[PDB]
């Protein structure tokens, strides 16, 4: 019901730089396009592999925790 | 998060 995807090698990764509690706080496409924070500034990486997707952890986000998925 |  939740997101939990461990990043694979070559992966969009993407932070709000708005709502982010701190710079290691990511969320993969599916959950920032799906989320309040497509809207708002950001960061986007090609992943290296390895880390997951912060969707649904109420504490990495000051706004928006969830995506429309998973919410 | 991210792995560093
Ligand atoms: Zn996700
Ligand atoms: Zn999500
Ligand atoms: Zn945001």
């Amino acid at each position: 019901s939740l997101c939990g995807r461990v990043f694979k090698v070559g992966e969009p990764t993407y932070s709000c730089r708005d709502c982010a509690v701190d710079p290691t706080c990511v969320l993969c496409m599916e959950c920032f396009l799906g989320s309040i924070h497509r809207d708002h500034r950001y960061r986007m990486t090609t992943s290296g592999g390895g880390g997951f997707c912060d969707c649904g952890d109420t504490e990495a986000w000051k706004e928006g925790p969830y995506c429309q998925k998973h919410e | 998060r991210l792995w560093s």
